[PDB]
């Protein structure tokens, strides 16, 4: 059950880092824009 | 009615909420000297200060979780369970294992657990959550040990260093390790200086302090090097790959690196040995309530717990049958 629970905080780590990868090519095209 | 988790650890005793992230309440723990309760009494209104002075909440109305020694009798475990249920009606229980909850802190069940506190320094394998008792090794070259010579040092110094006078000098030799101690030799050093302004140039002493749980008894890394030659012949490996360490006594300066050394040394070079660096004080603190916490907050400890209907149902018998 504790490895389950640490399995869905992954799969919120790995969605997080995602999006913050994506952010960060946002604010890069902003920045050079 | 958010889940109360309390840490009654040797030396310090942790106390907080399943869902929140810190014990909110972390003071000095005594009716533990060897590791379990050694007075009923004493352990039983320390509880009571607990639930009433530092949460400020009856204990008939949260559920509660305890946590107990690997090497805690059984004897123990039952008697505790009388006590709570009996005393402060509770309305669910549930124990579990410092190493145990240290290894779900970590997000990792498969481990090898190192931990010291009052009195001793432990070496556990932890299996899929199993706590085997045949591979735990215990030895006394505890944070106790050091502080203690810190303490003959700071005497043969001959500095000043009823009972809150004693409680100051052992966190004054407490502070000073986790500052000073780093595991002609060490060049020049801190100027580390008390309350009152006394100090001196704390040189070779704060190499050779901590050189005792290795050298001062089987130190740490024979400690567990021999405990994982008790265990099982072929999950070795994964306890090697899952080396933790846990506890404010194991809050030294590069100590993690000499263990790292030691145990790559003294392991077969081409093993996948590896330790897992919650090294921060905040972390070691919290490893084991953080542990706690977790396995309160899940949707399925509403499955595991000791229920009141279960104790009323049947006696000391449960804690065995229920909490591995």
């Amino acid at each position: 059950e504790i490895e389950c629970f640490w399995s869905n905080i992954e799969q919120v780590v790995e969605i997080k880092l995602r999006v913050e990868l994506e952010e960060k090519r946002k604010k890069a095209l902003n920045l050079q824009k | 009615v958010g889940a109360l988790v309390f840490d009654i650890g040797s030396y310090t005793v942790r106390a907080g909420y399943a869902g929140e992230d810190c014990p909110k309440v972390d003071f000095p723990t005594s009716p533990l000297k060897n590791g379990m309760v050694e007075d009923w009494d004493s352990f039983q209104a320390i509880l009571d200060h607990t639930y009433k002075m530092h949460v400020k909440s009856e204990a008939s109305l949260h559920p509660v979780l305890m946590s107990e020694a690997p090497w805690n009798t059984r004897a123990k475990r039952e008697k505790l369970t009388e006590l709570m249920f009996e005393h402060y009606n509770i309305p669910a229980f549930f124990l579990c294992k410092t190493a145990v909850l240290t290894a779900f802190a970590n997000g990792r069940s498969t481990g090898l657990i190192l931990d010291s506190g009052a009195t001793h320094t432990t070496a556990i394998p932890v299996h899929d959550g199993y706590v085997l008792q045949q591979g735990i090794v215990k030895s006394p070259l505890a944070g106790d040990f050091i502080t203690m010579q810190c303490r003959e040092l700071f005497q043969e110094m001959n500095i000043e260093l009823r009972s809150w006078h004693n409680y100051m000098c052992n966190c004054v030799i407490q502070d000073f390790q986790a500052s000073v101690l780093q595991v002609a030799a060490q060049m020049p050093t801190v100027h580390y200086e008390f309350p009152n302004g006394y100090n001196c140039d704390f040189g070779a002493e704060r190499l050779k302090i901590p050189e005792g749980l290795f050298d001062p008894m089987l130190g740490v890394s024979h400690v567990v090097t021999t405990s994982v030659g008790m265990c099982d012949i072929d999950i070795r490996p994964g306890l090697y790959g899952s080396v933790i360490v846990a506890g404010g006594n194991t809050l030294i300066q590069s100590f993690t690196d000499r263990l790292n050394r030691e145990l790559s040394q003294k392991t077969p070079p081409s093993m996948r040995l590896k330790l897992i660096a919650n090294n921060t004080t905040v972390e070691r603190r919290f490893s084991s309530w953080i542990g706690g916490s977790i396995l309160a907050s899940l949707g399925t400890f509403q499955q595991m717990w000791i229920s009141k209907q279960e104790y009323e149902e049947g006696g000391k018998q449960c804690v065995e049958r229920k909490c591995p």
